[PDB]
């Protein structure tokens, strides 16, 4: 895109509050709708390619670029793969997907509870059986939800 | 491993195979078995098949009436508690010595019913003519598609184990005669069933029909004032239940001296104590009817004891006993992604929105 | 001979 980066860039200038030329976790929670929002620091690491805890420009254009129409499915479930994929290896383990369900659920499970039904969903999905899951077995589990027709934003 | 809770036990991903399941003899090895399924371990599921068919081709042998001896441990609903079946086992004494009467309800509403069904099943096969099982109204399709059970056999097994099931089911005996003194259902009487011949006579081989005996023995209820009655009518239908009948006191006793019987001892409403007696018959001076009600803490909510009874040459002990802990199911027995993933979504894509805007 | 009953907790 020619002008869709140029309007992304006004955007992105308007969110860098110190002018760093990054996105502070801090500039991302500075928008009140967002304060809100569980997976917002999910988002910003997916976003944070280098692991530097900011978002540059090149970083913020790749990251919302997944969102497009053209986007097919694959992707869309790719995107979804990595906010449960917190160590960014390609395998979803079982701290890993219990840490981020806790994002989400709170207080309303016990942990117990949540540990319990984590095991289980990875028993029940892990088919080369090493405790873990692949995209592979991702896509297996989830492939019927059509989640990717709500992953669009008018860029 | 980055595993969090390290605490919980993590249950086992090998699934028994058919010699770690049955030794050379053909004798289920149900300690083995029990061990394994309290851990939320599997079977294979041609070993899960195995247990259903050859429990349905002993029960299909026996009669619509069962004729069992004291003494005996009798007990009530369980639905799919597998935690508290092994407690009532423990309660109520070992299979190995204990003759057991089961009134129905073994699957539903307990996110184990899969494992209350194989180990029971196991059971059968190993004790054949010492536990029985008889049929409850959840023991049919049209309530297990409704409820869990359905479900539970698509995700813990496949759809082969619940219809191998639903055949299982079709083979439960109905009613037992206990010590020639009491007759014993899941539900109780009929208006088309005055003698035991009538249940002798009945067709017990399908799924429950809509109305009639059959679905009267599984589905009919005491009236709420039975006993205090100011309805001189025997049989009302049961609009709670939407199928069969409320029957009133008048209408026990009237069966019961008909057909020389003590008591009635039936299961299917549940009891805060785990057990109620109705009115005393006044030709014999002991309980009309008694409900027994074997699963504590119904629904994890009701804070109910459960109870079973140990009935013995001239004694009716009932045994009351608590819940015991249990794994957590998400409903509808789903996994983590499917209940997060929309969230996900949801929240990703409004965060996004908010930023871009 | 009317049978008596008794009842216990186990727990
Ligand atoms: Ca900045
Ligand atoms: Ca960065
Ligand atoms: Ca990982
Ligand atoms: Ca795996
Ligand atoms: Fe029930
Ligand atoms: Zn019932």
């Amino acid at each position: 895109d020619a002008d869709e980066i140029k309007r992304l860039g006004k955007r992105f200038k308007k969110l860098d509050l110190d002018n760093s030329g990054s996105l502070s976790v801090e500039e991302f929670m500075s928008l009140p709708e967002l304060q809100q929002n569980p997976l917002v620091q999910r988002v910003i690491d997916i976003f944070d390619t280098d692991g530097n805890g900011e978002v540059d420009f090149k970083e913020f254009i790749e990251g919302v670029s997944q969102f497009s129409v053209k986007g097919d499915k694959e992707q869309k479930l790719r995107f979804a793969f990595r906010i449960y994929d917190m160590d960014k290896d390609g395998y979803i383990s079982n701290g890993e997907l219990f840490q981020v369900l806790k994002m989400m659920v709170g207080n309303n499970l016990k942990d117990t509870q949540l540990q319990q039904i984590v095991d289980k969903t990875i028993i029940n999905a892990d088919k080369d059986g090493d405790g873990r899951i692949s995209f592979e077995e991702f896509c297996a589990v989830v492939g019927g939800l059509d989640i990717h027709k709500k992953m669009v934003v008018d860029v | 491993t980055d595993r969090v809770v390290k605490a919980v036990p993590f249950p086992p991903s090998h699934r028994l195979t058919a010699k770690e399941v049955f030794d050379n003899d053909g004798k289920p090895r149900v300690d083995i078995l029990k061990a394994h399924l309290m851990k939320e371990g599997r079977l294979e599921e041609s070993v899960a098949l195995r247990i259903i068919t050859e429990g349905a081709s002993i029960l299909r042998q026996e009669k619509n009436l069962l004729d069992i001896d004291a003494p005996v441990t009798v007990c009530g609903d369980i639905h799919g508690q597998f935690f508290d079946l092994m407690k009532l086992f423990e309660v109520g004494g070992s299979p190995a010595n204990t003759r057991y009467l089961f009134l129905g309800d073994y699957v539903d509403r307990g996110y184990f019913s899969i494992e209350c069904v194989l180990y029971l099943w196991a059971l059968k096969i190993l004790y054949p003519k010492t536990l029985f099982l008889l049929r409850g109204n959840h023991e049919c399709r049209h309530l297990t598609e409704y409820f869990t059970f359905k479900q539970e056999c698509k995700i813990k097994y496949s759809e082969r184990v619940y219809d191998a099931c639903m055949d299982a089911f079709d083979c439960l005996p109905l009613a037992a005669l206990m010590n020639q003194q009491f007759l014993c259902v899941h539900g109780g009487l009929s208006p088309e069933i005055n003698t035991l011949d009538d249940i002798r006579k009945l067709d017990r081989f399908k799924e429950p029909p809509a109305y009639g005996p059959m679905c009267d023995i599984l589905w009919s209820d005491p009236l709420e004032d039975f006993g205090n009655e100011k309805t001189q009518e025997h049989f009302t239908h049961n609009t709670v239940r939407g199928c069969s009948y409320f029957y009133s006191y008048p209408a026990v006793c009237e069966f019961l001296q008909h057909n020389n019987l003590l008591s009635i001892l039936r299961a299917h409403e549940a009891q805060d104590a785990g057990y109620r007696m109705y009115r005393k018959s006044q030709t014999t001076g002991f309980p009309s009817l008694i409900t027994i009600f074997s699963a504590p803490n119904y629904l994890d909510v009701y804070n109910n004891k459960a109870a079973v009874l140990k009935y013995e040459n001239n004694v009716m002990n009932i045994r009351q006993f608590n819940c015991s802990p249990h794994p957590y199911w998400l409903p509808n027995f789903m996994d983590v992604f499917t209940w997060s993933l929309p969230f996900v979504g949801e929240k990703v894509t409004e965060m996004l929105v908010n930023v871009l805007n | 001979e009317p049978i008596a009953i008794i009842i216990t907790d186990t727990e």
